[PDB]
DNA sequence: TCATATAAAAGGCAAACGGAAGCATTCTCAGAATATTCTTTGTGATGATGGAGTTTCACTCACAGAGCTGAACATGCCTTTTGATGGAGCAGTTTCCAAATACACTTTTGGT
DNA sequence: ACCAAAAGTGTATTTGGAAACTGCTCCATCAAAAGGCATGTTCAGCTCTGTGAGTGAAACTCCATCATCACAAAGAATATTCTGAGAATGCTTCCGTTTGCCTTTTATATGA
């Protein structure tokens, strides 16, 4: 599936950069869910800003403003 | 910094979520904007793990458990 | 400013179905209106800033209202 | 197509709020934007007062005490 | 209680077909959501009843607590 | 016939922090539970017959609200 | 209600204004003092409830300093 | 002597309002420390808001703005 | 910048009431030992998939000019504003009983 | 099968719904007055629309390298249980601080 694009070794590598040592097998699905929620929020706000600018394409300004709004 | 998650799968996920769960019609994405989004997601995840492992080490467990992530998310806003 | 005076609020409630209005509600109405405007204006000005403009158009405020919920 | 809160005080309140939060030059306000803002604010206040009135009707006593409006907001929120 | 079958007596009416097999986690999530809905509605209704001065609940009060929010 | 029982209502209510419950509210609780279950099954049937799959339950039911 | 005595709170506010070393600047109102009391108590109760939740996650029903320390650190 | 005003049973009762069951002895010092840091932050913001205006008399509006 | 008044703010006294000391109590948490589990580590395949070079064409974007429109100001007059007594309906307070809820014992029964 | 659990029937308790009273504060109206809003002018910069130049985003093919599954092992860590001991609590008694209630006191808004 598309959501499984974020592969398990990628999550493990990201966790290693985060400083954790041992990772439980249940955390993969939870991390995918958290990433899904965060992406949903950010994409929704960025798309709303892009519709405001009345463009079909999304630009780095839209995403950075969406990030600024998110909190 | 160098990106951790490969750019193509994140691109696929972002494009599909935008075209489906935002009722947008075949929106086009700018590579710089997409890279900014990938950076934002990577930073958010690494920061969340940096926070959650503090709880894990606090609970005396050297490993990491999902309940730690749920609790850290609950505490953080 | 908070120039929204007593008869204005009383008439607003009167069209809102209220018959008798207490004297303690003017301050709370001013507060809730102030916070609601501080949210909507904030979002609308952020939107128009995103538009790389300086004036504000009804499109920006309607977008902000739609964003608020 | 009707309003019952005076245009100038609302307009000056909106302008001063916009200047207050955004520490930049005076954002010019298009005369349609203020009118639409007044429409929305009037509708929101009317709905809040309507819900507060329902609380009083269920409690018997009609006089709109601030506990009523704050409780209506709490349920709405 | 196996109230799940009594719940499905109305969905099978709409589907006009064999009742689909629902996972145990699906029934658990449905029950948890129902409990959350009931507790939220009851707490909201009790808040306004105690505001009215009563101590017990009533049909009119829970009906109002439902109608005040979105339907 | 009726799968909603008095202790089921009372345990959840006491979990909610209420003190006393009228006996006349059982019908209203049954009605609100009925409309809620109708809503969730309508969302579920919409999600199943709109998606290609039939036996599986769409977890997107959470995002309907 | 308010869970601490008013006068010690007033005097600590006075001395923590004195440490600003801007001469005489103490001008205290009952409404201001009670509002700051409520705000401080609310912040403390939020911190304690979160720290107790975290330490219950830890595996102990009691509370320890390292609970509130890291709770404050995580909050910001 | 300045921080002695915050008395130990106040911490216990406040934790009880916070849902805490038991309270260890060492918590009192860090509780007073976090109270001090929160007080100094909020009162720094309040005093700078009061200095923004020309009068040195504070108001309830200044502190509630300082909260934000 | 001076009069000044005045209303907010600093200062003192008795009560009681919450805080402090100290001791008896317990019981939670830290420590140790262990069965168990489940995560890691390594590695072969491997093919599954992500990264790199080419295109085109739809689009964004920088600019330029025209209009208008929003900021600022002058004027009349009318919805606001105080105050004013009344007054008068209405919110808060107290009693009572009675239906309705909580509680206890038993029996069907149905959930596992 | 079988045992927990809900229903039925009383039974004692209780709180809420109505009645009566009281004070209290909010609607209404009058007067006025006066402060603020609606209307009308004038100017300028800002938005809008267009117009073309550049460019980069979706689509494509191909290769190489990272995921992945599968395996076995292993041992690190986790969940579990048992034990004690310091600390956290409870209770009591005394005492030191707080708080209402007056009693000065002076920093600031108002006028000039």
């Amino acid at each position: 599936d598309n959501i499984q694009g974020i592969t398990k070794p990628a999550i493990r590598r990201l966790a290693r950069r985060g400083g954790v040592k041992r990772i439980s097998g249940l955390i993969y699905e939870e991390t995918r869910g958290v990433l899904k929620v965060f992406l949903e929020n950010v994409i929704r706000d960025a798309v709303t800003y892009t519709e405001h600018a009345k463009r079909k394409t999304v630009t780095a300004m839209d995403v950075v403003y969406a990030l600024k709004r998110q909190g | 910094t160098h990106l951790l998650i490969r750019k193509l799968p994140f691109s696929r996920l972002a494009r599909e979520i935008c075209v489906k769960f935002t009722r947008g019609v075949d929106f086009n994405w700018q590579a710089q904007a997409l890279l900014a989004l990938q950076e934002a997601a990577e930073a958010f995840l690494v920061h969340l793990f940096e926070d959650a492992y503090l709880l894990t080490l606090h609970a005396g467990r050297v490993t990491l458990f999902p309940k730690d992530v749920q609790l850290a998310r609950r505490i953080r806003g």
